């Protein structure tokens, strides 16, 4: 009666999102898409302006 | 990240520091061709 009532609170995604990024350090969904570097960006010819 | 970054109107005023030191650069060359111009005239 207890664990589901935890569900339905929502209390377990609190519980669950605490101990998965405090112990990270690292940064999630750091990747995501490649669609902003679908053209060339400034860094990959930027050797031509200097 | 797909990120959504731009620019703000300092860097849109960092680009008029480069576009009035141009336009006034070559205003001063003028004087240049001029002011030797009348040093041979």
């Amino acid at each position: 009666l207890a664990v589901l009532k935890l569900s339905e609170q929502g209390v377990l995604d609190k519980l669950k999102n605490k101990w998965w990024y405090d112990k990270g350090e690292c940064g999630a969904k750091d990747s995501g898409s490649k669609e902003k570097t679908s053209a060339l960006s400034l860094s990959n010819v930027a050797g031509v302006f200097y | 990240k797909k990120n959504s970054y731009s620019y703000g109107w300092s860097f849109y005023f960092g680009a008029l520091s480069f576009i009035i030191a141009e336009m006034v650069g070559v205003l001063a060359v003028h004087m240049f061709i001029d002011r030797h111009k009348q040093l041979t005239g």
